[PDB]
């Protein structure tokens, strides 16, 4: 076991409208992108961000 | 003295109450939740890795023939090839053109890597609960400690015995069956042991990772050497951990609901926001002081400033006063309509003081009480301008709390209107059958 220096992608731009997250990803290289709702159903979201 | 309540199960958002003892002024009492979390007993079942297929040197027997016995290895291989005649760098080994036998053998080992990467396969049953529990009381300052939530065990912070009571919901966001890989966990109904299949996720599985019995479940078939050379040449089914390494799909930590936070050591989901938690602290009777040893404020007013209904404080009132014995006094909201930022204020003989709350009532009715009294506060609040925000809301929504008065007037004439259309149309009915009744009479 080791410690490795792993990418970190660009950080997002966040646009806020009404019980609406928008994000703008803009990643380097395949990057994923997980979400989840805090509520009783997460409702659990996973998709890889290849580009813009 | 006992003080017992009911907390929501909230993590990051302070309780807040007054400890009313008879005879003594009110003690501010506020309990915060550091972090919950649930800790289930698991039972390792099995560790599963990559599996390494160990080939020794096989016998070529010249001018004659061998034969396989069985061995103890796991998913051992044997088989004679007959009618090999193989070279080496000093030419060719036997002498016989075809009666020499080369016997290979071959059975699968836990490869090197599987004492680091390797997938841990846990039975899940209900555990314990345990909570850090962070407490300030009157004048003493914060003082934390470990608790159990279960309802019995009491645990001793700053000279105050609190027990917290069991969690409301039994909620778990572990299955009866987990994978434990890394720092992931992975709701996943393994295979029993000894019954993983070819290429699957248990293809190879171990009781423990320095045991030496292992299950092996691969098509490792050896395949004949190729003419004139010495080799021991073998097809066998990928390994099924690299496989599942591909397609693990998203872990616990990633699906648990209501926001959990999944730990390995031990395992445990943290901050799980089910339900509420059933309190019981005991005060130090010190901490209490009589009535008439505390101010007494009277002639209250409160008039709200500023209002709007965000998560955050967006509240500001201002209390107007008469007192007596200049001094600090605690100000509590004992209705969930407001949260009050402010914990306690000092008191002059006369003057004015103020104070924050958050609220998610459009027109926001509290009441306010400042040691031995209390004050009314009403206002209007405004919507909040930030559409999404980075913190928790400090309040609580009621069903009623959106409804403006302008909605509750239309409310009114709608069913006062439409209560009236038929209250008039059943009067109109009996008035007419008396006076028919007379008719005949
Ligand atoms: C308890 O709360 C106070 C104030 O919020 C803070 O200073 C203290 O560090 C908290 N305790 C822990 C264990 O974080």
């Amino acid at each position: 076991k080791a410690k490795c220096i792993a990418t970190l992608a660009p950080e997002p731009l966040v646009e806020h409208k009404h019980r609406t997250l928008i994000l703008h990803l803009h990643p380097d290289h395949p990057t994923l992108l997980t979400t989840r709702s805090l509520g009783s159903d997460a409702n659990p979201t996973r998709q890889w961000i290849e580009r813009p | 003295y006992e003080h017992t309540a009911v907390m929501p199960n909230k993590v990051g958002i302070p309780y807040k109450a007054l400890v009313e003892r008879p005879g003594y002024a009110p003690v501010h009492l506020q309990i915060q939740l550091v972090n919950t979390r649930i800790i289930p007993s698991t039972n390792l079942e099995y560790i599963t890795c990559k599996y390494k297929t160990k080939v020794p040197s096989p016998v070529v027997k010249c001018c004659g023939a061998t034969q396989c016995t069985s061995k103890p290895h796991p998913d051992y291989q044997c088989q004679v090839f007959s009618g090999v005649y193989p070279f080496m760098y000093g030419g060719a080994y036997c002498f016989c053109d075809t009666e020499n036998t080369q016997m290979s053998e071959a059975y699968v080992e836990r490869s090197e890597e599987c004492s680091i990467d390797h997938a841990k396969a846990y039975k899940v049953h209900t555990g314990t609960v345990q909570a850090m529990v962070n407490i300030t009381y009157g004048s003493v300052s914060w003082r934390s400690a470990d608790v159990y939530v279960n309802g019995e065990t009491p645990a001793k912070i700053g000279d105050a015995k609190l027990i917290i009571g069991p969690l409301s919901s039994a909620w778990s966001p572990f299955d009866n069956k987990v994978v434990v890989y890394g720092h992931e966990v992975y709701n996943y109904d393994f295979p029993e042991y000894g019954t993983g299949k070819a290429g699957s996720f248990g293809d190879l599985q171990s009781r423990t990772s320095t045991s030496n019995d292992l299950y092996a479940n691969t098509n490792l078939k050896l395949q004949r050497p190729q003419a004139g050379i010495v080799h021991t040449p073998f097809t066998q089914v990928p390994s099924g951990f690299e496989r599942w390494k591909k397609d693990k799909g998203a872990p616990l930590n990633d699906v648990a609901p209501f926001g959990c936070s999944i730990a390995l050591e031990p395992l445990r989901a943290e901050n799980c926001a089910v339900g509420s938690i059933p309190i019981s602290i005991d005060i130090p009777d010190a901490a209490f002081t009589r009535i008439s040893e505390t101010p007494t404020v009277s002639d209250l007013e409160c008039k709200i400033t500023e209002c709007t209904y965000a998560f955050d404080f967006g509240g500001i009132a201002t209390v107007a006063y008469k007192s007596s014995k200049a001094g600090n006094c605690p100000i509590h909201s004992p209705s969930g309509v407001a949260v009050i930022k402010e914990n306690d204020v000092t008191l002059a003989e006369s003057g004015s003081f103020t104070f924050h709350f958050s609220t998610a009532n459009i027109h926001p009715a509290f009441k306010l009480q400042v040691c031995t009294s209390a004050v009314t506060c009403k206002g209007d609040c405004k919507p909040p301008k930030d559409h999404i925000v980075d913190y928790a809301a400090q309040h609580t929504e009621s069903f009623t709390s959106a409804i403006s008065a302008t909605a509750w007037s239309w409310i009114k004439v709608l069913v006062g209107g439409t209560s009236a259309f038929i209250v008039l149309g059943l009067i109109a009915t009996a008035v007419v059958a008396l006076v028919l009744f007379f008719h005949r009479h």
